[PDB]
RNA sequence: GAAAUUGUUGAAAGGGAAGGGCAUUUGAUCAGACA
RNA sequence: AGAACUGGCGAUGCGGGAUGAACCGAACGUAGAGUUAAGGUGCCGGAAUACACGCUCAUCAGACACCACAAAAGGUGUUAG
RNA sequence: GCCCUGAAAAUGGAUGGCGCUCAAGCGUGUUACCUAUACUCUACCGUCAGGGUUGAUAUGAUGCCCUGACGAGUAGGCAGGCGUGGAGGUCAGUGACGAAGCCUAGACCGUAAGGUCGGGUCGAACGGCCUCUAGUGCAGAUCUUGGUGGUAGUAGCAAAUA
RNA sequence: UUUGCUCCACACAAUAUAGAUGGAUACGAAUAAGGCGUCCUUGUGGCGUCGCUGAACCAUAGCAGGCUAGCAACGGUGCACUUGGCGGAAAGGCCUUGGGUGCUUGCUGGCGAAUUGCAAUGUCAUUUUGCGUGGGGAUAAAUCAUUUGUAUACGACUUAGA
């Protein structure tokens, strides 16, 4: 039967599985796409 | 020369065998260059020759040989069938298999 | 498949031999067995069904 | 329903000791041996006077062959069907070399467009067409033309190996 | 059907035997039509089944004939002492046709070697089977058979 | 040395055990028919084991002979030895597992002065 | 005949080489399938388009993860029609399953091969003129394969190193063919004429 | 001083059971006749 | 749910219908050889990706009795009358 | 006629699956091929039936030999045999030079119930056959008594201030 | 942790196999169209020719392939070297130069074979490991414990210490 009244979904299902990192340092998934009319330069940096 | 064979190769398929049931007491063989029953019956009555590999070296030599022969042909592609002394193990299927020319009719 | 319109396996239902022990009446069975084998006389046959029967079916007479 | 050829059989259902010398009635059927010729003719005298298999015999049953079977005739064919919802009857036109040849086709087409099979349907009349400009069906009327040409494209080249080490051409 | 089978000797599948044509016996026929194949032998397959499935009934024993003598033993008295004598009587119904027929025990046939040139077996041979009323194309069938 | 025979044929091998007699221990490997209502051994079905029944019975030309043709006698003294003498290429004599030590050394020196084969000339020997 | 046979798969159908190749590899032959990019299948574009997202759905509830995978390279498309077609859980198909080698365009040293092609599975001998078709590369893309641009990049740049061999091979034999055919009129060559070669 | 059950040693197998039937390969092991 | 005739299951395995106590074929001692039934011959799967005449394109095609569903009514989709 | 609309149910999904589009779909025809414990032939086992044979000097007349047909099966009936405890008779049986019992992917015989042998262990009685007798054969009965497992080195050994 | 480890030349033992026994012989594209040759104004050109299967092509003769002689060619091929270039999608291959050496059945010769006794594959692969040979080559880490808290039920994680 339904529920009974309709309630939204608890949490994101998007991040999961929810465990521990493989590192303590985050991995860059992705890069902005190059120009090659730009000057040579970096994407990121890395900080405390 | 070069090359030295006096035996027609062959292929082991399968056994005898019904949708759900297997007998393994007869072999069917698929000759490289027949695809007609007509052509298969030059083949009937040859015998088969199985060699195989084995870890003990029993006389002088580490190669055993199982023999057969041909009895009738099996299907319309040229297929036959094939009797031996000693069932293949089952393990074979696809294997090659060698066919003499002897017993000779020509 | 054979469709069998008798009984499969049945036996006579007549006596084939005495069932008693007794060695002098199995020496008349041995002996009127020879006598109708070999005589073709209708008597011999009938001794030795008459020889078979049991007690009731032997009546004083 | 196989090969089929063509039988001529005549009844005489039998003659009693009121009426002797019957009338001896006759008719054609197409069938594929003799067995078939005297069951499909007992059939339709059934359909049309007091008679059956028990209360009458078989004259005579002769094959019946094509007068020409090496020239392309037009045929003409009139039948008797019956589809799932009634019976209707049916006018069609076949262009084939004999008589015996025009039946094949005649069954193969009834059966592949209306679904009808050898025991619904019922052989009328075949006759030749003796003069063109008489053929009122426009899939035999296109091979009547003067000077009849076609091409035969996309040859489909029928193979027997397994592996062929070229690539084919559908030329002609 | 069942009892009309048990009264023409045909206890098994691939059995056959011979049967005269009167009204009685014509009538029998169309009661086990769905279960027999019959039709009219010539001489070349009659010939051919009694030298190899011919086998005599003498004190209810299967005794096949493979000589003159057997036949002369117990059917000489109605004039049959040979083989083909036996035979004549068979494809001429003469006045000891039941004496004849009944000495010979039911025929013992095997699947035919071609097949039985149908896909479905249990039809009329006019429908397009394998039963019924199928005359003197049974020869084909039947040497097969042997 | 036994009478020339034809060639044995035993039409089965196997031993014949028990349903489930691999499965508990209670079960032994002596054969029970199964009587129950819902058995697939009684039944015969397919891919289940075989049951003996009378098909499987030996030829009787060959009945009850060693692969060496002769036929097994038990053998206990010298004197039941004395009665295979006229039958030396048909019976072979077997001692018995309780005769003693002492007394096989005489079984078997009556056996070789008559020809009789032995089955088990070994037992018990000191060597 | 060979021990290692190359089909092209440029021109076939999905069901109609799958189904060879599949008895070919249970009888003990080793087949590598090339270019699975350019496969075909019969019908039209969104038949098959529809045919994958009611596979898509098809799904494990309680746990996606342990599900039908649903691959979409168009070397793993034709490897799963592959597979339904042989008994893959026993071991007599598992060793059936490593004789087989799929790939998307033409990969190395099998680029320096020659391809075959089977005449009972192209799409130009089986299918009648005006039935729509579709191709794998195109309906892989549409269902999120990420790399037929990188494929394409390629095999043109296979085809730049491939014509100019063929460049050089068709001047050699040029010079092959005019060579015998003045060693022919000559004595040696009517002999070999007359039986046959 | 048996079985259930357990230890050690030796041999063999193991991708979400194990066990079974038919057939053969491989390994181990056994027999016969040498007349 | 309750009757009439007959055949089956129960009491029965075997080949086929993927799967099933009743359906189809056919009923069973132990083996060998040959031929078939029912059902099948693209692959899984033993056997013609046989031959021949046509029909059908479906944005939920269709695919074999018992059998595991489909109708009235419509379509200038196409075919034949 | 085929196809399409009509035609909407809840886990993901099933012409058996893959897949198939001048089909590997549908209607229909012609042949070839695949094989059931079915049919045909042969061998063997058992049963039943019909017969042959007592002649001594060599041994089974319930014996031997010839011929033909047959072989499914629960409840149930009958027949032929295997095994156990004890009793009469017999083998002038076996045994401290090792009886009985027990162990043995060691061997042989019987269709089977079972029987026999070799090896290891063991220490004082036991068997074959012809007959008699019965408290005579177990996998189950939430069976009885006794013993031992998985769970498992797991639950847990935390009230009353230290 | 008693001279171990690594690469290379061969040496012997084992070990494992889904199956060597003349050659996996490389354009692309179209199919109601193309391949090749040739010519020109180089094109969506003109002309000739080919398909209808790889049933092809190359290779193929010698004690499984010997020992030697000559002739005609200056070719063909194997082998270890050597020169240069190309190839990154899984390149681990391809092309080419220089000689050395072996063979040549392109042609003509001379000897050798038997007895393995009338058929019994008649053995001709690479896979890894181990123990002994010697020609070069290289002289480390991790874990526990201690410690830290960006981490933590326990493991794990993040740090630090000659």
């Amino acid at each position: 039967s339904h529920r009974k009244y309709e309630a939204p979904r608890h949490g994101h299902l998007g991040f999961l599985p929810r465990k521990r990192a493989a590192s303590i340092r985050a991995r860059v998934k992705a890069f902005p796409k190059d120009d090659r009319s730009k000057p040579v330069a970096l994407t990121s940096f890395l900080g405390y | 020369a070069e090359s030295h064979r006096l035996y027609v190769k062959g292929k082991h398929l399968s056994y005898q065998r019904s949708k759900r049931v297997n007998n393994p007491n007869v072999s069917l063989i698929k000759i490289e260059g027949v695809a007609t029953p007509q052509d298969a019956q030059f083949y009937l009555g040859k015998r088969i020759a199985y060699v195989y590999r084995a870890s003990k070296e029993v006389r002088g030599s580490k190669i055993r040989v199982m023999w057969g022969k041909v009895t009738r042909t099996h299907g319309n592609s040229g297929v036959v069938r094939a009797t031996f002394r000693n069932n293949l193990p089952a393990k074979t299927f696809g294997a090659s298999v060698r066919i003499f020319l002897y017993p000779s009719n020509i | 498949g054979i469709d069998h319109t008798s009984k499969q396996h049945k036996r006579s239902g007549h006596r084939t031999a005495p069932k008693s022990d007794n060695v002098y009446l199995k020496l008349l069975v041995k002996l009127y067995t020879f006598l109708a084998r070999r005589t073709d006389a209708p008597f011999n046959k009938v001794v030795l069904k008459a020889l078979f029967l049991s007690k009731i079916n032997r009546p004083p007479v | 329903m196989a090969h089929f050829k063509e039988y001529q059989v005549i009844g005489r259902r039998l003659p009693t000791e009121s009426v002797p010398e019957p009338k001896l009635f006759r008719m054609r059927i197409f069938a594929s041996n003799e067995v078939i010729a005297k069951s499909r003719y007992w059939y339709f005298l059934q359909k049309l006077h007091k008679v059956k298999k028990a209360s009458g015999e078989i004259v005579s049953i002769n094959q019946i062959n094509e007068a020409h079977p090496t020239k392309v005739k037009n045929f003409g064919v009139w039948v008797r069907y019956d589809s799932r919802s009634g019976t209707h009857n049916m006018y069609k036109e076949i262009r084939d070399v004999s008589r015996v040849a025009a039946v094949e086709t005649l069954y193969q087409d009834m059966a592949a467009r209306h679904r009808a099979r050898f025991r619904s349907i019922h052989i009328l009349k075949v006759a030749e067409i003796e003069k063109t400009a008489d053929v009122k069906r426009q899939y035999v009327k296109q091979f009547l033309t003067k000077d009849l040409k076609f091409p035969l494209p996309h040859r489909v080249q029928k193979s027997t190996k397994t592996f062929s080490y070229k690539r084919p051409s559908t030329f002609y | 059907p069942r009892k009309v089978l048990q009264l023409l000797r045909l206890t098994r599948i691939n059995s056959g035997t011979f049967v005269k044509v009167t009204k009685a016996t014509l009538e029998l026929l169309k009661l086990i039509e769905p279960y027999v194949a019959y039709g009219y032998p010539s001489y070349s397959t009659i010939r051919q089944l009694v030298y190899k499935r011919g086998f005599g009934k003498i004190n209810k024993q299967r005794v096949p004939l493979s000589d003159n003598a057997i036949i002369e033993a117990n059917l000489g008295k109605y004039g049959i002492l040979s083989i083909d004598d036996l035979i004549h009587e068979i494809i001429t119904v003469g006045p000891h046709f039941k004496q004849a027929n009944n000495f010979l025990w039911p025929f013992k046939l095997s699947n035919p070697s071609g097949g039985w040139g149908v896909p479905r077996k249990f039809k009329h041979f006019i429908q397009g089977g394998s039963f019924g009323n199928r005359e003197e194309f049974i020869n084909k069938l039947v040497k097969s058979m042997n | 040395a036994s009478l020339p025979h034809p060639k044995i044929v035993k039409k089965h091998t196997k031993k014949f055990k028990r349903h489930h007699s691999d499965r508990y221990h209670r079960v032994a490997e002596n054969w029970r028919k199964q009587k129950g209502i819902d058995s697939v051994v009684r039944r015969r079905f397919r891919g289940n084991i075989s049951q003996p029944k009378i098909g499987y019975g030996s030829n009787k030309k060959t009945k009850f002979l060693s692969p060496s043709g002769h036929k097994t006698f038990l053998v206990a003294n010298v004197k039941d030895l004395e009665t295979l003498t006229m039958h030396t290429k048909t019976y072979a004599a077997e001692i018995a597992h309780n005769i003693s030590a002492k007394n096989r050394v005489v079984i078997l020196a009556r056996a070789k002065a008559l020809g009789i084969k032995v089955t088990n000339p070994k037992g018990r020997l000191a060597l | 005949v060979e021990p290692v046979v190359v089909i092209d798969g440029k021109g076939h159908l999905v069901g109609r080489l799958a189904s060879v190749v599949a008895k070919q590899l249970l009888n003990g032959q080793k087949i590598v399938v090339v270019r699975a990019e350019e496969l075909n299948i019969s019908g039209e574009f969104f038949r098959n388009k529809l045919k994958y997202h009611d596979f898509l759905r098809k799904a494990t509830a309680f746990n996606k993860t342990r599900g039908p995978f649903h691959f979409r390279a168009p070397s793993r498309i034709f490897y799963k029609a592959l597979r339904g077609m042989v008994s893959h859980k026993t071991a007599r198909g598992k060793a059936a399953l490593e004789r087989l080698k799929v790939f998307e365009g033409i990969p190395p040293p099998y680029d320096k091969k020659k391809r075959v092609v089977v005449p009972q599975a192209l799409r130009v001998l089986r299918l009648k003129p005006g039935r729509k078709y579709t191709t794998l590369g195109k309906l892989s893309t549409s269902v999120g394969w990420k790399y037929e641009d990188v494929v394409a990049k390629l095999e043109a740049k296979r085809k730049v190193s491939s014509a100019e061999y063929y460049a050089k091979k068709r001047a050699f034999t040029k010079k092959v063919a005019s060579a015998n055919a003045t060693a022919a009129e000559s004595d040696v060559a009517k002999q070999l004429a007359a039986l046959g070669y």
